[PDB]
DNA sequence: CTTGACAAAAGTGTTAAATTGTGCTATACTGGGAGCCGTCACGGATGC
DNA sequence: GCATCCGTGAGTAGAGAAGCACAATTTAACACTTTTGTCAAG
């Protein structure tokens, strides 16, 4: 009377969005599977983020730089959009140096290349410099999971360095849907659709595989009593 | 009822196809004998006057037509459900 | 499980017998047990003494005494054989020869009197029936002001209903007082001349009221003698009729003076004396003695009318809706009234047989034909509006039905004549008629309920009890007193603080003629017995009634009547204290008659050894089908050898738990929206309710079939049904009836019956088809009884009644009748209606598995999820307080009695919640568990909503939420807590008789009407849905012309169209163009029957035949 | 909502003309067994059935999608009724 | 009174689309019986329409393949839902029926205001438009998703209410 | 309890009176259908943007919902020039047009709006498309063939029971 | 039981014909070739 | 309807009011076969008047 | 194919009982019976 | 002009007590050939 094994179908477009359908499932197992994966996807997938920024002649985050349209906050907001992928597993922290002179539209590609460091979005806009404006940055990129506010980590490399909220999670959004499906005379079956948005550093398929593996590993912890 | 009226029409169309497998005079004998044309059973003498034959002549063609329809029904099974 | 009782008001007297309005009135009418010589002149005894002696004149038929015999059959046998539970009636009559001087005495059999059962109902033709009490205007003399003429008043004299004409006395604008009788207006001066009044007498009695007596002065009628005025009056009343003196005197005697034709009634006579300050000798407007008419009431009526018009002190108008002016006709009076009508018809037939002659050998048996009396009695108990099919869904349902008061019925009001005045809650309804229990809709205010402590007196007026207060101290003396007597006293409220028996509050809330006043204790003369006397039984079963809006309390009281008995029925956690009395007074449960020991306990019967030593065996009603189909069974509640005291419960009846009324279940309720499944009163339940068989009810359906004599041959009930296989006949026994214990589904045969086919030649297509298969057509056809669609269950009983059986009175031509009972165990499903006692009702829209339901931190899932949006607009806060008290009792393992208006209050509920928290949370501490991370998050939000005090420990904040009835609740789907604390508690919810199983219906094609050829109506007839004018309007507004035309023609009454539509669809073809409806053809023919030439014409005005040439000669 | 219902309403002056066109086209499709359709094979409406993907049996669904393509001509007094029925049988004997 | 009509208690269909209603299978089998008999004959369920009707007469003789054939019948088709009293034309609306287990009709929450319908025991009548005109009229003119504004005032009549407002407000 | 019973009795009698009124409205307007695009009439009504007020004895701007109930979806009978915007003759008034008219009324540039109405329609056995205006359910001009008479009767009769009576 | 003169039953839309271009052109050529 | 917050377009009422003003009463028959005080539809009398004007009656 | 032959099956002409229709009872009898009015406003006529 | 009686109308579903004589007409039980229906002959 046990249900047949479900079929895992994938609908992945590009490298930043994908839909994954598992059907048919026993009654209630769409919720049983969807929620744990969503919690892991939004908090546990390893990733990289900007955790500290140093800008010359800048004292606090709520100031501005003469010679650029964007104030410190807007550039910090643009830096939180930066997606970077480490090509070395042993690599833990890098610093990216940016020296640009106006009149220039500073992009993510203007960052100095670092060995085994890949900028996934080199077209990301950073700042717009007018003539005579000098922009010197040293941004610190760490490795982590989930979302860490700047105050809860407070990472500063040098004096006057501004901690920035670290969006470590490569997954940008998870939405799972459970629909009623049938197989013959059984009508309480579940159809689970998992939709994952990712920044592109990892595939939504890879994020799902990592989330499943994390949940599998935690299930092995219910062994060796006491 | 609409159901009763419909099954009457379905029975007529199935019988008309079953009688098509018969001959020309042979099918018309059953139609005239059972009253499928006028609505009344025509006696053998009345049927015999129409085709210019004796009474016992119809009984030969009428019964032989009956036997062949039984054979067709056993092979096609298209009239059994119309009697229950 | 302990029961904690709230309340401060001590009830000096208990509730009266809740069925005494039925039981006592019928006992008084029958007087079966009192010996004949001591029978009082009431009831049917009064009916005999009024119609007899039947003096034709000279033969006189006198009545000596009557007696009622034992019923021929027991109550259970009457139900099985469709018999009336009745007692034979014998009257000892004597025939007196005035000339010869010889008396012939014999006992004549007058028929059968239906008998009331112990619980207060009747078995009429095997069906349980309740005679609903009727309210109407009391007879007497009334003085209402003229709305057309300010300052003018009209005097109304009302006799008993259908016992005389209404009399109106009015001072006309010209001055003369006018008497209106039988729609004829004539001057009242003429009548007083007939009744022997002189000009000097009228001036002496009524000359002291202005010049109004001058209008009562016509010199023409004072000149004529009373005998001449009597003929003069007869001409006005009956113009054209020859005015002979003997004919004239008989008409006036029969109009105002004949006791057998005019009856003011005991209540009417008493009201007349009280209002007019006189003493009536009888119950007629006048008395005929010494060959002349003597006045009895017209002079006091006119004297009061002039005094009221003159504005003298002590004279007032009469409120006709005042409950002292409205009386109740109970079952005894209603039956007696119809008994008198039948006896009058019997007396008339006695006179004509006396006119026939043959007096040499005339006996009272020969003169008396009892059939007119039996027919009138049979008509009352069968076809009267007040005689109603007994509502016995649950024992409370039958109790309410027997206490119903109806303003409708014969001699009653109609909804057209029912204005706001009759339907409003008059101030005198207080303590007598419940201001809440009423049917919402067109019958609002027209059908009411007797108040819990109220009782109907001999005159028919409802009296309510009050405690006598003297010297500011409240005594135990209880006075039952009418509305008119109540208006004379200052009556304090039952909640007035008492120090012992003395009123302690300096300011006392009281009523004076229904108005709320603040008085000193020394001004208080009476006190209310209890808050319960204001309301009826159903309303008194609603806890925290004071916190519910009246409109929603109406719904709660009404829906308790609709609750179905449950196999695991539970008494509510929060009760009002009347649950025991309802079960006890319904006679549905079984109690020990006196002290004794139980000898035998079985599911069928209980045997108790009483102290005196006699063995009493009580058969138990088991799986009995009520009028509504709910299973009524009694389950024993004692063991062998158990000692029982007098009145101890022996067996619970339907919807009862240990003697307490159990109309539903006690379930864990979370008050919160849930994913739209709570939308607009919809209810979410857990699957755990189904697992433990809560809200599971047993329902029994009865199926009947008759084998008849037919001209072509008798129908045979047999197992040999032609053209049916062994699978269809598998469950039938050798007699053709389905075996007991078989499961039957829609389309299954309950009993096989063959009927001889009508002689008709077959269609030629069938003739050829039968000839091919070599099968000779049989002489009988399938007419067996089958399970209707959507029904079925388990066969539990087959009743077979045959012609010639003792007591079985089959109709002629019926050889036998077979009845099959099918029982189904119904679990709660989507579409079933649930309700609580506070008017919150809804259908189950979603059944969730246990892991999906919200659950407590200890893992306990809730049972029911209710939408909080149903509370604020309905303003029924009693359910919230019930939920809070239920939450405390759930963890303290105890139940509560909180009487209405005197019971559990918020401070005392919260201190119960404080103790319930110590087992709710203190048990967690002992188990080695602190505060959940999820609880900490909810507490953090809770202080942002102002629900908990900032700075306290999580335990203290959780206790603060608990004292508000709220807990931290976890979502079973996610495990995350609900962001705000949720009110969770235990509430009593009922499963109502409206079930989607009995209401779902569909039809493609089916039976059609005879004349209109349109589909029949009703699920029982497999009918189609009614597409009325408003639905036609909707399609017209949509422009859906073709959709409208199909419903008008193709799907209702286009005979050619509907046949062609069905044939086209089953061939995969589209339905053809519709044609003229057959109802229009009926309309045209019916218009021709009215000699109207209705013709359908074309563009060129030429006639168009819509009858296909079938009606053209 | 029906797919392209806004576009369907925009192609007719009266919303009830659209219903007449759709219904008349549907019966044309039913009369000729959908052999007179203007839809390309990849444009045919489909039914998901346990035995596989099949053509949609509802001609009203077919008619609405045909009108969205623009290959249908509707109007009053376009062709005689008798000539329309006869000619369409010649092209699609069915 | 009309043929091809039914009636049942209504419950909320929160998961339904605006153009959808939950129709019980047992109701739909009776409502669409003449269409189902033709569909059963096209498949191998029954040899002819008359034997197909005999199959549906007895509940215990109904095979599971009949329910599969019923789905193909109702594809693209709509039914009419009506709750008395029909005060205005939105008292009748067209919905594509979704076959549901149970005996209750599932009604969309957003059409309840137009019907003046709640879920405390209201019942609704179901009607089946038969021909192509009738189906086209219901699908185009009477569909619930095509009637969103009040004909009386022009304001949105199928609009958020009750829990929908409360959740969005919160 | 007196008021609760009184309100329930009022509701019971109001449903019958409301249902009777709707049936009378249906039977007097059932023949009114949009039968043509334009009847060709030049007659119209002027919807007032102001109403007299007795407490001040002056003209006060009417409520916005009241102006919308008389102007929304109505065809302009004459050209209107308000706030530099030319509202041409024959223009169907959208909700934005109504609000523009209210804004112009508050500026003192207009007091009344000439609109085509069923009252001045010359169509026999019904109304024309221009005199009726918009199909409210569709926020667009009414389609020829709609039984606006039935719609009007239902529109008036449907809230009949919601009246306090 | 007639088609009401409103909506789809109104004379303004009831007589509308629907035809495909293939059938329309076939009718066009038939007139020209005759 | 304003007092109860019910929003109803004026044109629905105007359709009914149009039907309430559909009939007229003849005050002077003129050169027609009508009777003074006869009640008839306004559309008929105007159409009848146009025929009379077309003939000079 | 006819042509006899049969035993029904059906039609048909009597005759009987069963059913149905009609007339007739001679003291004198000579104008009925049941109702019996708690709603409201609305036309529309019909006369003071 | 006005007062009065009459006639009209007042929500939708569903779910539920004569008897007898005799004649006159009809029914039904018979018989009868009459006509099929048929099963053997060539
Ligand atoms: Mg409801
Ligand atoms: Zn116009």
């Amino acid at each position: 009377s046990k249900l047949k094994a479900p079929v895992f179908t994938v609908r992945t477009q590009g490298r930043e969005y994908g839909e994954f359908v598992l059907e048919p499932l026993e009654r209630g197992f769409g919720v049983t599977l969807g929620n744990p994966l969503r919690r892991i996807l939004l908090s546990s997938i390893p990733g990289t983020a900007v955790t500290s920024v140093y800008i010359e002649d800048v004292l606090h985050e709520f100031s501005t730089i003469p010679g650029v349209k964007e104030d410190v906050v807007e550039i910090i907001l643009n830096l939180k959009e930066l997606v970077v992928r480490f090509l070395n597993p042993s690599l833990q922290t890098v610093t990216l140096l940016l020296k640009a002179e106006g009149p220039k539209e500073v992009k993510a590609r203007d960052f100095l290349p670092v060995a085994d460091v890949e900028i996934m979005n080199p077209d990301l806009h950073i700042a717009t410099l007018e003539e005579g404006g000098r922009l010197n940055m040293e941004v610190r990129v760490d490795r982590g999971v989930g979302y860490v506010p700047a105050e809860k980590h407070g990472i500063k490399d040098r004096i006057n360095a501004i901690p920035v909220d670290a969006v470590f999670s490569p997954v940008r959004r998870v939405a799972f849907q459970v629909e009623d499906t049938r197989l013959g005379q059984r009508t309480d079956l579940d159809k689970l659709t998992l939709r994952i948005w990712t920044d592109g550093s990892v595939t939504p398929l890879e994020a799902l595989n990592q989330a499943v593996e994390i949940l599998r590993e935690h299930l092995t912890y219910f062994s060796n009593p006491q | 009822s609409p159901v009763d009226a419909a099954t009457q029409s379905l029975l007529s169309e199935e019988l008309e196809k079953a009688l098509s497998k018969l001959s020309e005079r042979e099918a018309m004998v059953l139609k005239l004998r059972k009253g499928l044309i006028d609505g009344r059973e025509h006696t053998l003498e009345e049927v015999g006057a129409f085709f210019g034959v004796t009474r016992e002549r119809i009984r030969q063609i009428e019964n032989k037509a009956l036997r062949k329809l039984k054979y067709h029904e056993s092979r096609t099974r298209k009239l059994r459900d119309f009697l229950d | 499980m302990e029961i904690k009782r709230f309340g401060r008001i001590r009830e000096v007297i208990p509730l009266p017998p809740l069925t005494e309005i039925q039981v006592e009135s019928y006992r008084r009418a029958l007087q079966a047990d009192v010996p004949p010589e001591k029978r009082e002149n009431v009831g049917i005894q009064a009916a005999f003494r009024e119609t007899f002696p039947i003096e034709e004149e000279g033969l006189v038929l006198d009545f000596l005494e009557y007696r009622l015999g034992e019923p021929p059959f027991p109550q259970d046998e009457c139900r099985e054989k469709d018999l009336t539970y009745q007692a034979p009636l014998y009257a000892r009559l004597q025939l007196i020869h005035k000339d010869t001087g010889l008396i012939k005495e014999d006992e004549v059999f007058l028929g059968h009197i239906p008998l009331m059962t112990e619980d207060g109902s009747f078995i009429i033709n095997g069906a349980d029936r309740v005679i609903v009490s009727q309210i109407h205007r009391s007879p007497g003399v009334y003085f209402t002001p003229d709305p057309a003429r300010p300052g003018r008043y009209i005097a109304s004299i009302i006799p008993l209903p259908k016992r005389g004409p209404w009399i109106d006395l009015e001072v006309e604008p010209n001055g003369v007082v006018s008497m209106k009788v039988n729609k004829r207006k004539f001057p009242l001066v003429l009548l007083l001349r007939v009744l022997g009044y002189d000009q000097e007498t009228l001036a002496r009695e009524l000359g002291a009221y202005g010049e109004l007596v001058q209008g009562l002065m016509d010199e023409s009628v004072f000149a004529m003698r009373p005998e001449e005025a009597l003929i003069r009056l007869f001409t006005l009343l009956r113009p054209g009729d020859p005015p002979k003196r003997d004919k004239a005197v008989a008409y006036v005697y029969g109009l105002i003076a004949d006791p057998r034709r005019y009856d003011l009634g005991e209540a009417g006579r008493y009201k007349a004396e009280e209002k007019l300050g006189i003493r009536l000798s009888g119950r007629t407007l006048a008395r005929f003695e010494d060959g002349e008419f003597k006045d009895e009431v017209f002079l006091p009526t006119l004297r009061y009318l002039f005094a009221l018009t003159a504005g003298v002190p002590g004279h007032e108008v009469d409120d006709i809706d005042h409950l002292g002016n409205r009386r109740i006709r109970t079952v005894g009076e209603l039956m007696t009234d119809q008994f008198r009508v039948g006896l009058a018809r019997l007396a008339r037939g006695v006179r004509e047989r006396m006119l026939m002659g043959s007096e040499d050998s005339l006996t009272p048996a020969k003169l008396v034909n009892s059939r007119p009396l039996e027919a009138a009695i049979r008509e009352f108990f069968s076809r009267s509006q007040l005689s109603q099919f007994k509502d016995e869904t649950n024992p409370l349902s039958s109790l309410r039905h027997k206490r119903r008061i109806s303003a409708l019925g014969p001699g009653g009001l109609t909804r057209e004549r029912a204005g706001f005045d009759v339907r409003d809650v008059h101030r005198t309804h207080y303590g007598r008629i419940c201001p809440v229990e009423t049917p919402e809709g067109a019958n609002i205010g027209l059908i009411t309920s007797l108040a819990a402590y109220a009782r109907v007196d001999e005159l028919g007026f409802i009296r309510t009890p009050y405690r006598r207060v003297v010297g500011g101290v409240v005594t135990d003396e209880v006075v039952y007193m009418t509305a008119t007597e109540e208006d004379r006293y200052t009556i304090a409220q039952a909640n007035t603080p008492l120090e012992g028996n003395r009123i302690a509050a300096e300011r006392v809330v009281a009523r004076r003629k229904g108005e709320p006043v603040i008085v000193s204790p020394e001004e208080v003369e009476f006190m209310d017995v209890s808050p319960k006397q204001v309301f009826s039984v159903n309303t008194n079963l609603i806890p925290f009634l004071e916190h519910d809006d009246a409109n929603r309390a109406l719904m709660g009281s009404n829906m308790q009547t609709q609750a179905v008995p449950l196999i695991r029925a539970q008494a509510p956690v929060v009760m009002t204290g009347l649950e025991e009395r309802v079960v006890r007074d319904s006679l549905a449960a079984l109690y020990a008659e006196e002290d004794g020991e139980v000898a035998k306990v079985d599911g069928n019967r209980i045997v108790v050894r009483y102290e005196d030593g006699r063995l009493v065996e009580y058969p138990l009603r088991r799986f009995y089908r009520s009028n509504q189909g709910t299973a009524l069974d009694q389950r024993p509640r004692v063991v062998v050898g158990q000692r029982v005291r007098k009145g101890d419960l022996l067996a619970d009846g339907p919807a009862s738990e240990n003697g307490f009324l159990a109309l539903g279940q006690n379930v864990l309720v979370a008050i919160m929206p849930f994913d739209g499944y709570n939308f607009e009163d919809a209810i979410v339940i857990s699957e755990e309710l189904l697992k433990r068989d809560f809200y599971t009810s047993i329902h029994i359906e009865r199926y009947e079939i008759e084998a008849r004599d037919t001209k072509l041959g008798p129908e045979r009930i047999t197992r040999d049904i032609p053209h049916l296989s062994e699978a269809a006949l598998r469950d039938l026994d050798e007699e053709g009836v389905v075996r007991i214990g078989a499961e039957v589904k829609p389309g299954d045969i309950l009993v096989g019956r063959t009927s001889f086919k009508g002689e008709s030649e077959p269609t030629p297509e069938e003739r050829l088809l039968r000839s091919i298969f070599g099968e000779k057509a049989r002489d009988v056809k399938d007419t067996s009884l089958r399970v209707p669609p959507g029904e079925g269950g388990i066969v539990v009983r087959t009743v077979r009644l045959r012609r010639g059986d003792p007591g079985v009175e089959l109709k002629p031509g019926v050889r036998e009748v077979v009845r099959v009972y099918v029982a189904q165990k119904r679990k709660l499903q989507v579409g079933d209606k649930l309700a609580n006692r506070h008017g919150n009702k809804g259908v189950v829209a979603k059944i969730l598995p246990v892991e999906d339901m919200p659950h407590l931190p200890d893992g306990t899932p809730v049972d029911v999820i209710l939408n909080p949006l149903g509370v604020p607009s309905r303003m029924n806060l009693g359910q919230i307080l019930e939920t809070h008290l239920g939450l405390a009792g759930y963890f303290l393992g105890q139940r509560y009695i909180s009487p209405i208006f005197d019971g559990a209050k918020e401070p005392e509920i919260k201190e119960l919640l404080a103790q319930a928290f110590e087992v709710y949370f203190g048990k967690r501490k002992g188990e080695g568990f602190g505060v959940d991370k999820r609880e900490v998050e909810v507490l953090r939000r809770a202080e942002k909503l102002g629900l908990v005090t900032p700075g306290k420990t999580p335990e203290e904040q959780l206790k603060e939420l608990f004292l508000q009835g709220k807990v931290v609740l976890y979502d079973g789907r996610t495990g995350e807590p609900i962001e705000g604390p949720i009110v969770v508690g235990q509430m009593f919810i009922m499963k109502l008789y409206h079930m989607v199983e009995d209401k779902m219906h569909a039809r493609s094609t089916g039976p059609y009407s005879l004349i209109t050829q349109q589909p029949l109506g009703g699920k029982a007839q497999f009918g189609g849905q009614r597409f009325g004018e408003m639905e036609v309007w909707a399609l017209e507004a949509y422009g859906a012309a073709h959709t409208l035309q199909e419903m008008l023609t193709l799907k209702s009454d286009d005979i050619e169209g509907r046949n062609a539509a069905y044939e086209a669809i089953i061939k995969g073809e589209d339905v053809p163009e519709p044609s003229v409806p057959e109802s229009f053809r009926v309309l045209v023919k019916e218009l021709q029957a009215l000699a109207l030439d209705v013709q359908t014409l074309d563009e060129k005005d030429n006639p168009v035949d819509i009858f296909e040439g079938l009606a053209s000669k | 909502a029906e797919p392209g219902i806004d576009k369907l309403f925009g192609m007719v002056d009266s919303k009830y003309r659209l219903t007449v066109v759709v219904a008349k086209r549907a019966q044309q499709l039913l009369r000729h067994g959908f052999k007179n359709t203007v839809l390309e094979p990849e444009e045919r409406p489909k039914m998901q059935t346990l035995e596989g993907l099949f053509d949609d049996p509802n001609a009203v669904t077919w008619a609405m999608k045909e009108l969205l393509t623009g290959r249908l001509v509707f109007g009053e007094n376009l062709v005689p009724e008798d000539r329309l029925q006869k000619e369409m049988e010649r092209l699609y004997p069915v | 009174r009309v043929d091809y009509s039914g009636r049942s208690v209504i419950v909320v269909g929160p998961q339904l689309k605006l153009h959808q209603c939950g129709l019980p299978k047992r109701m739909a089998l009776e409502l669409f019986k003449p269409f189902l008999l033709k569909k059963m004959e096209e498949k191998g369920i029954a040899p002819n329409v008359k034997a197909a009707r005999r199959m549906l007469e007895r509940q215990r003789d109904i095979k599971d393949e009949v329910w599969d054939a019923l789905e193909e019948v109702i594809h693209g088709k709509v039914v009419l839902l009506n709750r008395a009293p029909t005060l205005h034309r939105l008292g009748i609306q067209a919905f594509q029926p979704v076959l549901v287990e149970g005996q209750s009709i599932q009604l969309h929450p957003l059409v309840c205001e137009a019907f003046n319908a709640d879920f405390d025991g209201d019942q609704m009548a179901v009607h089946v438009p038969l021909s192509s005109f009738a189906q086209a009229e219901a699908r185009i003119q009477m569909l619930s998703a095509h009637n969103l504004l009040s004909p009386a005032s022009g304001e949105p009549l199928a609009k958020p209410s009750r829990d929908i407002i409360l959740g969005l407000y919160y | 309890s007196h008021g609760a019973r009184k309100g329930g009795a009022d509701t019971a009698l109001r449903t019958a009176d409301s249902g009777y009124l709707t049936r009378k409205l249906v039977d007097v307007t059932h023949e009114i259908v949009v039968r043509e695009a334009d009847c060709g009439t030049t007659n119209y009504i002027s919807v007032p943007l102001f109403q007299p007020d007795e407490v001040t004895r002056s003209l006060r701007l009417r409520k916005r919902a009241d102006i919308e109930a008389g102007l929304y979806g109505r065809v302009l009978a004459r050209e209107v020039e308000v706030l530099g915007v030319r509202l041409e003759e024959g223009r169907y008034l959208s909700m934005d047009d109504v609000h523009l008219l209210i804004k112009a009324a508050e500026a003192g540039e207009i007091q009344e709006v000439p609109v085509r109405s069923p009252l001045t329609c010359q169509t026999r056995y019904g109304v024309c498309q221009k005199c009726y205006g918009y199909d409210l359910s569709m926020a667009r001009p009414v389609s020829i063939g709609e039984a606006v008479g039935i719609v009007a009767a239902q529109s008036i009769g449907e809230p009949g029971t919601q009246l306090t009576m | 039981g007639r088609l009401i003169p409103a909506g789809t039953g109104s004379d303004f839309v009831r007589f509308t014909q629907v035809v495909d271009q293939k059938t329309l052109k076939a009718i066009e050529e038939a007139r020209k070739e005759a | 309807y304003r007092a109860q917050g019910v929003k109803l377009h004026d044109k629905h009422i105007e359709i009914v009011v149009r039907q309430m003003m559909k009939y007229v009463e003849v005050t002077d028959p003129g050169d027609s076969r009508l009777l003074e005080g006869q009640v008839l539809e306004k559309w008929d009398v105007e159409a009848l008047n146009e025929r009379l004007i077309a003939e000079g009656k």
